[PDB]
């Protein structure tokens, strides 16, 4: 094995199966708004405020203003941790309208500023940003070209972690050559607009001594920072309960074995239009509310006052739970964040709220929002937390049965049918498939009122 | 009147940029401006202060707009050039 | 930098060019905020795009948002501002079919 | 945070939240006709009305 | 609105969405009863 | 293991005298090559009779 380096950036540091290589320059790659500085940044603060360890962040075009100010917002006090030097700012520029060259010259300055910045801050890991000024502001490239390979050299030498922030170009991942120089670690961030949606994705193009994730992992920039749930991490290690939950149906309940579906287990609700699975999901919340636990509703059709007065119809008091703090209603249009982000929301309030029972509705909202490959990876990525915690996930599907392929994960299926016969519509309900338990098998006509949900004889 | 010549050490480059300034001084003009030299390795915090990054570096401040020539000083002609007024 | 050095606030027209958002470099120069316009054609149809490619300081919209020029001037009106914040009311209103109205 | 100064341009104001950072240089880029001038056309005329 | 379906092949079935749900949603946020008439080939346009 | 255990297949107990082996591993966590690659290797090293 081989030494690493956390980033702080969980995604990435289990992507890379411990971070970054330790003693070895790293190369960032991308084109402009891709993410670069801030990968630098949050690499020196994480190292800095959970590792402790001295970062060097010398900028060859950015001022320490704007590096301090780029992220400020994310959190971070850039000002507070140079108060304190544990990270100190190096800005070295270089003007040409002043410098006329006669002879050869070393960068020598360069090393003796560096070297005297890591000497006062104890540095261990080292950013160098916006390399490419150092070449545009002389005029000799040779002698640029050996001087930062001595300073390549001399970073491994004195052994310190260093980070590289780098164009991308035309042709290469570079326009300068910097990959000719650094392939210890080269990460590919980029930014690519499909169907007018942007997404950022993440790339580690070549990484040396050890194995690593290879495929393009979609990452988002948060108040946090960055975050990057990569879908390979999943796995199926899921402690099972033998408890049973209620619906809130005296009747369906009934109708399977242990008084209804186990505990944890993911549940789906598929029916056409009009054929309450928002009336279920509402019941399921409200039967798990009633007996002192938390719920969550989750909801990308309606807002929270017209479901209260869409339920208040059937009888399900939600303002009661809503007001006295144990249902939460979150009321959140597809469209209004991208996936990454929709799918961060929901992680972040559950675990935050820590619940009982989450129900979304509907999970096919989500249809246009991408392709059917990343929808389907946001939603196991949504039913495999949820199946950890140990929450009881309700979906809600409309319904034209499979629907989407992602019923081939669900522990519990029940598909409300709303029938035209003989010149009229009757409801009708049926648990297609109960996982661990025997249950009716008859199509159970039922007939909704103020009572509630209600199952004829 | 006044010249600084930035060096690193008992460089080739350093020592033939000190001599090349004493010849072009001396046998080209004569003493209008006094020079001072500074050896950055012991002081690598007057490097940042004085924002300098390739040795050798030879810097006038008499005029108000800085000027500085990087290199060993080897064109006699260009420095004096550089140099005149 | 004497405009930030003494503190307004501007804005600079330039041109694409062909490799970059910029045929002048003036990329390398200005990474504050960079708004890249459009004017794309598909199936005879043409509309028009704004992007913010890099706006350094905080969060904004990734997305490429259709915006139009009218009488008014600029109009933009994304589709990430519509939020579910919606009164209700517990009136009813009538169809104007009497039948239909008592159906329900 | 950080400053910005609104543009009278509703949607491009809440989209940047709060609109172009202020005291900065700010970059329009487009192939000609995008309409750039008309951008810093009114960016100058709401900031002054 | 009658029709909503005529915006059909105005462009890319992401953008006439767009542009519906622009409207329904300012259409309630105003509070105003919206009446959309659809023609039928059940589910019509996902709006 | 607890939904098998409702049909009465007590696959617990051969599993745990060691004549039964689970993987239980999503399609997403590899790719297509070290699937079949990590199929192979533990079939080979198993060497069982019956692969489900
Ligand atoms: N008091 C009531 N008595 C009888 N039926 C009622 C009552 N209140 C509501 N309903 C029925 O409930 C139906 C709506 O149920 P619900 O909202 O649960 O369906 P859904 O499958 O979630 O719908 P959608 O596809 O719109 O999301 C109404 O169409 C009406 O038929
Ligand atoms: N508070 C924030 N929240 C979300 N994203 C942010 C925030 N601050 C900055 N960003 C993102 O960072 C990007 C610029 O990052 P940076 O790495 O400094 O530039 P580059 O990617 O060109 O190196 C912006 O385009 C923006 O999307
Ligand atoms: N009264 C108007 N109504 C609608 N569009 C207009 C009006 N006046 C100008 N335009 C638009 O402005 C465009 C030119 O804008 P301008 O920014 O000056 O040029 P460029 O985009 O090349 O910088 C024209 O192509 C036209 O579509
Ligand atoms: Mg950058
Ligand atoms: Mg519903
Ligand atoms: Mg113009």
């Amino acid at each position: 094995g081989i030494g690493k380096s956390p980033t702080g950036i969980q995604g990435f540091d289990e992507l890379t199966l411990g971070g970054l290589p330790t003693g070895r320059p790293s190369l960032v790659c991308g084109s402009a708004g891709c993410g670069k500085t801030l990968f630098a940044s949050t690499f020196l603060i994480n190292g800095v405020r959970d590792h402790g360890e001295p970062g060097v962040f010398v900028t060859f075009e950015e001022r320490p203003e704007d590096i301090v100010n780029n992220v400020a917002s994310l959190g971070f006090e850039l000002d507070k941790l140079i108060e304190e030097e544990k990270i100190a700012i190096e800005h070295i520029a270089v003007d040409p309208s002043e410098v006329a060259e006669i002879g050869d010259y070393d960068l020598e300055g360069l090393f003796l500023r560096l070297e005297l910045a890591i000497d006062t801050v104890g540095a261990k890991r080292v950013v160098l940003d916006t390399i490419e000024s150092l070449f545009s502001a002389f005029s000799n490239p040779a002698i640029l070209r050996a001087e930062i390979r001595r300073l390549f050299d001399w970073l491994k030498e004195r052994g310190l972690t260093t980070v590289i922030t780098a164009e991308r170009g035309d042709g290469a991942l570079t326009r300068q050559g910097l990959e000719e120089y650094v392939s210890d670690c080269v990460i590919l961030l980029d930014h690519r607009v499909e169907n007018q949606i942007s997404t950022r994705r993440l790339r580690i193009v070549k990484y040396r001594g050890t194995a690593h994730g290879t495929n393009e992992y979609p990452f988002l920039i948060d108040t946090d920072g960055f975050s990057v749930l990569p879908v390979s991490a999943l796995g199926l290690l899921h402690q099972v309960h033998e408890e049973r939950i209620a619906s809130g149906v005296p009747d369906l309940d009934a109708m399977m074995a242990g008084g209804g579906f186990f505990r944890g287990s993911s549940i789906l609700v598929s029916g056409v239009a009009g054929a309450g699975k928002s009336s279920l999901a509402a019941h399921f919340a409200a039967a798990a509310c009633a007996r002192g636990e938390r719920a969550m509703y989750f909801s990308f059709e309606e807002a929270a006052d017209q479901a209260v007065r869409n339920m208040r119809s059937l009888g399900l008091d939600l303002g009661r739970w809503r007001d006295a703090g144990l249902l939460r209603f979150m009321a959140t249009r597809p469209t209004f964040y991208s996936l990454e982000m929709h799918l961060a929301v929901i992680l972040r309030e559950v675990m935050r709220f820590e619940p009982s029972v989450v129900v979304l509705d509907p999970i096919s909202a989500f249809t246009e929002s991408g392709d059917r490959l990343e929808v389907q990876s946001m939603l196991l990525r949504i039913v495999d937390f949820l199946k950890n915690r140990g929450i009881t996930g309700i979906f809600t599907h409309l319904a034209h049965t499979t629907d989407a392929g992602l019923e081939e994960l669900m522990d519990g299926w029940v598909l409300m049918l709303n029938r035209e016969v003989n010149g009229e519509f009757n409801r009708e309900l049926y648990l297609l498939k109960a996982r661990g338990m025997a249950h009716s098998n008859q199509v159970r006509e039922f007939l909704m009122s103020d009572r509630g949900i209600s199952l004829l004889p | 009147r006044r010249l600084v010549l930035y060096v690193a050490g008992q460089t080739p480059k350093s020592l033939a940029a000190i001599s090349n300034l004493r010849r072009i001084c001396e046998e080209n003009l004569p003493g209008q401006y006094e020079v001072e030299v500074i050896d950055l390795k012991q002081n690598p915090r007057l490097a940042k202060e004085h924002s300098i990054v390739a040795i050798p570096t030879l810097v006038r401040e008499l005029p108000v707009p800085i000027r500085k020539i990087i290199g060993d000083l080897s064109d006699k002609e260009q420095v004096l050039v550089n140099l005149k007024m």
